[PDB]
RNA sequence: GGCCCAUUCGGGUCUUGUAAUUGGAAUGAGUACAAUGUAAAUACCUUAACGAGGAACAAUUGGAGGGCAAGUCUGGUGCCAG
């Protein structure tokens, strides 16, 4: 299993690796650096979108899931696996919708 | 797979908690409500359980002996100022939500709660009162169930939320308060980035030490010299005077002096300790 | 004697040899399961070393060092505090004192991540006084929202968008990055109406002292007379003199076709010689883009309630919609600028 | 007082800042500047990229 | 022109009153319908799918 | 002389970024793609 | 659509002429202009041959 | 209002304490009763080097020139060139850069221009093998100190390039309350225009020495010629003692003057070396005031750093005076429980500095 | 360039 | 005009569409007077009055496609491509 028998494994957001790019919504903006907690390992996850990025800042916890492609795109970054679903304890879609706060 | 994922949650950022290991401050205890819901009440009713000893009139800071090496500061929030709302968010350990159950949730109350969460989520209990206004025990079952699941959006799910049917003598039930006593001793606080990062301390009284007669040579424009006493919180605060802080309202100042005083409301642990139950004796207010 | 030599004083080098004829004097010189375990085994062990070593220290020295601990109980003594807060002092309300870091003394330019709060009926505007709540204080400031435009400017916006972030920029006491905050447009009890008050919610991302926020500016000239790819153009400038600073500019039309500045007309003063990639129409309005610096009002109004006898009725600078009703004065509004349907023609050529 | 003092500081810098938000724009910052709209004479002193 | 003015300032006082009509009387201010249910941000759904 | 100079720093710019861009790219998809591989075949040899 | 909101979707309308340049015609967008060039091409395509 | 100081003593110090600090200083007093009154031309350099790595900073200077004050601003770094007078090396200006750049908001990459060595101030050499190296253990990871050209006296004419790739919040907590075991001795022994056979010389003179001792000796030659070795002729040794153990270092260096023996130079370094080392305990006196303040500028933590009896010195009591000043830090030293040696264990706790300027 | 992002400056009065 | 099949060209079939207006009936959630009930009481059963057009008395979750600007970015072999 990726996540060592784990279906999401807990991590630190250590950086946003693509803030800097250009294109609006790329599939580099949407890529963050986290480092998972059971074993220090640093890994490459999916953020849903550059709306959800925003939410996302350093050293937060972040709850990741299996990044599963159905087939293959144009602009995907193949290598990243993992896809936030949490932050804070409050999933993104939660927070993408406006229908929870993100707590601090 | 459930060890596993059992594991994954005992996991969280590694961060450092600044309370001091011997004589930590007392808690402070934001009740916080919509005007008339019954901050006073719950006060005198939770201060009679923990202490014995009502009070008539309640102004400022209320710092009991809630456990055996557990203090608690309560605090009554005025409920028609949102910049008061404000800065009690920024340093309550604690928050008692008082939720008025007939009339449901309000903007203060939400106000409040959208305020904790951005400036770091204190603990926050929910307090339903007004519930005996109901006439029927059906309607006040759902009430009740949709204010609860409602509570549970702003605040983590499986939030304990109170119930409170009447005052009696200005008071609330005995039992249902000893309950309340309870859910504070065992709750188990978490450190907060800010706490964590400055010092601070909620002020238990005020004093003016302008000697009179500059009052009168001058004026009573004259500015004032002032002493502020409280217990210290968060970070330690630096023995030298000179050093720069803020006060909520009026701005920035330099401590001109600082010393520190034996303790008015000591714990009994530390007392003693110069399966066992809290001694009637032990138990103090200030 | 003195750290700007950096080299060290020696003795003397015959000194030295005889000393070090012998090297003897010298010649005795030559786990936990989980990564989240060891971290805080590394946070505890440290802060067993702090204890250990302040119980070595005094009582007199560890306080000198380490300062007043949190739990006690001390006597603080403040001088020039206002008289109004002495005089309007109620013990209802309670007095809060924070300490301040040496950053949050700092005053400066301050960047944050903002964003209108979900529950609010309104935008916020550029330019329009918001009560922010950074840390310990409270106060108003005029906050210029920011866009990045796929990370190559910071554009002036006019409003916060509707339902997502946008980069902020305010005057106000400097304070470390990621720190969140809240605002609010309104705190007097007589202005709440019924309305969410929780105005905006955001985060700081960076400090600093200056900011180059810049607006878009175009400049719009008409052609009046086209030769295929060549026309001149009129009213983009007023004399020929302006021209040549633009000269080899570029500039489009509003159907998209590309051109440049290539020479101003002797005849009249602003025509301009210029070419373009295909033939434009007299109907056309040639473009220039240009950008124009944006500067930050340095406005700082903090909240001092607990001064005012009220304490709830405190006023700053009002919003600029209250302003145009106190003075009776009509929303700007631009004609050209109105938007109406537009009806198409089929097209059809000979 | 000293805390009235700066209050007549502020109704001073407050009173300037309405103004200020109810005149009209100086050309550079509206959108879309035409010759007859700005000064004569404006962009060379302006110095714009 | 004065006319035009006058009449543009009415029809925004008369809006801004009809606002203040919304606010209760009692000092009470009860959360609106958006805070209640928070829907959030949702798509357009079909009214058929409601039965 | 001004023309001259913002065309050559924004080229400059412009090379920089696309050349950064590439590298985080590249090594994104060497270094995870080793290990989303090496994962599988362990998968495969289960 | 996969997280897009309806309000990213939104309409963006289409500007109109100038009044004062209301006598020279309909203002010519990008799609207008395409007819133009594509006219052109295919008529000066064939008076080539 | 202003914390004052008197003389041009410690300047740069005082200069950079301020700016990490925060706090605005006044200098007063600056050489009153010299002929040549206010400051010197290379202090006068060295605040211009401050301004164009901050923003924000008022620098102002008496008409008289011997007053200084200083109100700091943010650290912001970037890429610059500095001239270096010829009255003092690429070293005087490089060494108070080494204390701001891991805490700047953009990387320092400063090239600096003129004279690359002196008799009294840190040589390329010093700061690459012996400064450096200390700034790694306390957590800057990358720091780079190039030599583009090799510059030496009195025309100079030499290049450097400091790079500090690495940002941090504020330097770790640093302990280390034993001794550390040399286990050997590694040098660069260079010169510029002038014969190969000199810098082979230092080698004979400065191995004569050390032969003596336990370790390994293995000392560079590090010969420049060409365009790049600068506009004057000379030379010059400089001789680390290196401890793999927990990477700690000891370092002597010293330069050449015309009619000076290449031989009794790689003597008298060697000796200095040695004389060092006797009078270190975790790092040398050189490298004492670098360490010392990444100390104060640390955590909310107690530090631990074990000197000598022989390094508390006047220098050594002048920079505690003048940290107090500034940051109001008590530096408590506590003796050892051996009896071997005398040293002490110099506590420090750390005023809980951050890195605010860089952006998140 | 120097100019465009400062706001400091050593103000010399000798 | 709608719909169906078909890679292709095309082929097959007929009451369909409204993003239009409009009428009177039915009743449940709720708001609730009672009796019955029970040691008393809750609850159950039974039962007056009121209770619908945005029937705002305002269930969701997920997926597939579009389209728009005097907008922004990138690569080019004009007006293109992403
Ligand atoms: N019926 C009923 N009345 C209650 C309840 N809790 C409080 N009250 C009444 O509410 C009134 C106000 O109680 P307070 O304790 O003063 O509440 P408060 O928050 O202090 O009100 P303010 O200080 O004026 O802002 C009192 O007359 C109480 O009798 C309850 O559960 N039921
Ligand atoms: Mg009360
Ligand atoms: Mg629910
Ligand atoms: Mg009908
Ligand atoms: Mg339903």
């Amino acid at each position: 299993s990726p996540f060592g028998g784990s279906s999401h494994a807990k991590g630190i957001v250590l950086e946003k690796l693509g803030i800097e790019s250009k294109q609006p919504n790329s599939a580099i903006r949407k890529c963050v650096r986290v480092q998972l907690i059971k074993n220090g390992k640093k890994v490459t996850a999916f953020v849903p979108n550059d709306g959800c990025l925003n939410f996302v800042d350093e050293n937060d916890e972040v709850l990741l899931a299996g990044f599963g492609r159905k087939g293959k795109a144009k602009g995907d970054i193949p290598g990243v696996r993992f896809k936030v679903v949490k932050v804070s304890g409050v999933s993104l879609l939660a927070l993408w919708k406006e229908k929870k706060e993100k707590p601090r | 797979q459930r060890s596993s994922d059992v594991n994954e949650r005992k996991l969280h950022v590694p961060m450092v908690d600044r309370t001091p290991e011997d004589d930590p401050p007392p808690f402070i205890v934001a009740v916080v409500g919509p005007p008339g819901t019954g901050k006073t009440t719950l006060i005198r009713s939770l201060v009679r359980r923990m202490t014995k000893s009502t009070l008539n009139d309640i102004q400022g800071p209320i710092t009991v002996v809630s456990g055996k090496h557990r203090r608690l500061t309560f605090l009554e929030c005025p409920a028609d100022d949102l910049n008061a709302m404000i800065d009690i968010a920024k340093i309550a350990d604690l928050v008692l939500l008082l939720i008025d159950g007939n009339f449901g949730f309000e903007m203060e109350t939400m106000e409040f709660l959208n305020i904790a969460q951005h400036h770091g989520m204190p603990r926050v209990l929910g307090v339903a009162t007004h519930l005996d206004l109901f006439k029927s025990q059906s309607t006040l079952r759902a009430s009740k169930k949709r204010l609860k699941h409602r509570f549970w959006t702003e605040v983590y799910q499986g939030a304990k939320l109170f119930y409170l049917s009447g005052v009696i003598n200005g008071r609330y039930p005995d039992r249902e308060i000893l309950n309340l006593s309870r859910f504070i001793s065992v709750m188990k606080f978490r450190p907060l980035k800010w706490r964590n990062e400055h010092p601070y301390m909620l002020a238990d009284r005020f004093t003016d030490l302008t000697h009179p007669e500059l009052i009168e040579t001058q004026g009573l424009q004259i500015d004032r010299k002032v002493a502020i006493y409280g217990y210290l919180h968060g970070t330690p605060l630096p023995s030298a005077p000179g050093t720069r802080v803020h006060i909520a309202g009026v701005g920035d100042f330099s401590v001109a002096q600082i010393e520190k005083l034996p303790d008015p409301c000591p714990t009994p642990f530390y007392q003693q300790k110069l399966r066992k139950r809290l001694d009637d004796k032990d138990k103090l207010i200030y | 004697v003195d750290l700007e030599k950096f080299v060290p004083y020696f003795d003397t080098f015959e000194k030295l040899a005889k000393k070090w004829k012998s090297v003897d004097a010298i010649k005795e010189r030559f786990e936990y399961d989980t990564w989240y375990e060891l971290q805080k085994a590394k946070i505890s062990k440290q802060l067993e070393i702090n204890n250990i070593e302040y119980q070595e220290m005094t009582p007199e020295q560890r306080q000198r060092i380490e300062g007043f601990k949190a739990g006690s109980y001390v006597r603080i003594v403040f001088e020039k505090v206002p008289m109004e807060f002495v005089k309007n002092f109620n013990p209802k309300f309670p007095i809060v004192m924070g300490g301040l870091l040496p950053t949050e003394i700092k005053f400066g330019i301050v960047k944050a991540r903002l964003r209108r709060h979900r529950w609010h009926k309104k935008i916020l505007k550029t330019n329009d006084p918001l009560v922010l709540s950074l840390g310990w204080r409270r106060f108003q400031t005029l906050p210029i929202y920011t866009t990045t435009d796929s990370r190559t400017r910071t554009r002036m916006l006019k409003y916060t968008p509707e339902h997502t972030y946008c980069n902020a920029a305010f005057y106000g006491p400097l304070c470390s990055p990621n720190t969140p905050f809240c605002g609010v447009q309104i705190v007097a009890n007589s202005d709440t109406g019924n309305g969410f008050r929780i105005a905006a919610t955001g985060i700081v991302e960076e400090i600093d002292v200056n900011i180059e926020i810049v607006k878009k500016l175009k400049l719009v000239g008409f052609p009046y007379k086209i030769f295929k790819n060549t026309a001149f153009i009129k009213d983009m400038f007023s004399s020929a003199m302006e021209v040549a600073r633009f000269e080899g500019a570029q500039i489009k039309t509003v159907s998209g076709i590309r051109g440049e500045i290539k020479r101003a007309l002797s005849k009249p003063e602003g025509h301009y010689r210029a070419a373009f990639e295909d033939k434009i129409l007299m109907s056309d309005i040639v473009i220039l883009r240009s950008w124009y610096p944006v500067r930050v009002k340095k406005f700082y109004n903090p909240v001092t309630s607990l001064l005012l006898k009220e304490k709830t009725e405190w006023k700053g600078l009002r919003l600029t919609g209250q302003i145009r009703a106190a003075m009776n004065l009509e929303t700007p509004s631009n004609p050209d600028s109105a938007y109406h349907k537009i009806e198409r023609v089929e097209r059809h050529f000979n | 007082s000293s805390f009235e003092k700066q209050q007549i500081e502020i109704r001073k810098q407050i009173e300037q800042l309405e103004n200020e938000a109810v005149a009209e724009k100086k050309w550079s910052l509206k959108g879309e500047v035409k010759a007859k709209d700005r000064p004569e004479d404006a962009l060379l002193t302006e110095e714009l990229e | 022109k004065e006319a035009h003015k006058n009449a543009v300032i009415a029809a925004r006082e008369g809006k801004l009153a009809e606002l203040a009509e919304n606010v209760s009387g009692d000092g009470k201010r009860a959360i609106n319908y958006q805070i209640l249910k928070n829907k959030g941000l949702t798509p357009k759904r079909n009214k058929d799918n409601r039965n | 002389f001004e023309a001259r100079q913002r065309i050559e720093e924004k080229n400059k710019e412009s090379s920089d970024y696309h050349a950064k861009m590439a590298h985080i790219v590249n090594t994104i998809n060497t270094e995870e793609g080793a290990e989303k591989n090496k994962y599988e075949r362990e998968r495969k040899l289960r | 659509a996969k997280l897009v909101h309806d309000v990213q979707k939104k309409q963006h309308r289409e500007r109109s002429q100038l009044t004062s340049r209301s006598r020279y015609g309909f203002l010519e967008k990008h799609k207008d202009y395409v007819k133009r060039a594509q006219d052109f091409h295919r008529k000066q395509s064939t008076l080539k041959v | 209002k202003y914390t004052t100081f008197q003389g041009s003593q410690n300047f740069r110090l005082r200069i950079v304490l301020a700016t990490l600090s925060g706090k605005p200083i006044k200098i007063e007093k600056i050489r009153s009763g010299d002929l040549n009154p206010g400051l010197k031309d290379y202090e006068v350099s060295f605040l211009r080097l401050i301004e164009s790595v901050t923003n924000g900073s008022v620098i102002e200077i008496s008409y008289t020139g011997t007053t200084v004050i200083y109100r700091p601003g943010i650290i912001v770094g970037g890429a610059s060139t500095h001239i270096c007078p010829s009255s003092k090396p690429v070293g005087y200006f490089v060494e108070p850069m080494l204390y701001l750049a891991p805490f700047s908001k953009k990387k320092f990459s400063i090239l600096f221009k003129g004279i690359t060595a002196s008799h009294n101030d840190a040589g390329i050499e010093a700061i690459k093998w012996g400064l450096m190296p200390v700034m790694e253990k306390f957590g800057v990871r990358e720091c780079a100190l190039h030599t583009l050209k090799r510059g030496s006296p009195p025309l100079g004419g030499g290049e450097v390039h400091l790079v500090v790739d690495s940002l941090i919040a504020q330097p770790i907590t640093m302990h280390e309350i034993d001794r550390p075991i040399i286990s050997s001795i590694t040098g660069v022994a260079y010169s510029t225009r002038v014969s190969p056979s000199l810098v082979n010389r230092m080698i004979d003179g400065a191995k004569k020495v050390l032969k003596n001792l336990q370790c390994e000796v293995n000392i560079t030659a590090d010969v420049w010629r060409g365009e790049n070795s600068g506009k004057s002729p000379g030379w010059g040794i400089t001789l680390v003692a290196q401890s793999k153990q927990k990477g700690w270092s000891y370092f002597a260096e010293d330069i050449g003057d015309a009619g000076s023996i290449p031989e009794e130079l790689g003597e008298k370094v060697a000796c200095q070396l040695l004389e060092e080392i006797s009078k270190s305990a975790a790092v040398g006196r050189n490298q004492l005031p670098l360490a010392i303040v990444y100390m104060v500028i640390g955590k909310e933590d107690i530090g631990r750093l074990r000197i000598n009896k022989e390094q508390i010195d006047e220098r050594f009591i002048i920079l505690l005076r003048d940290i107090k000043k500034i940051f109001n830090t008590e530096v408590f030293l506590k003796p050892v429980d051996e009896a071997d040696n005398e040293d002490m264990i110099a506590t420090i706790k750390g005023i809980g500095f951050t890195n605010t300027s860089k952006k998140i | 360039k120097m100019m465009k992002n400062k706001r400091g400056g050593v103000i010399d009065k000798r």
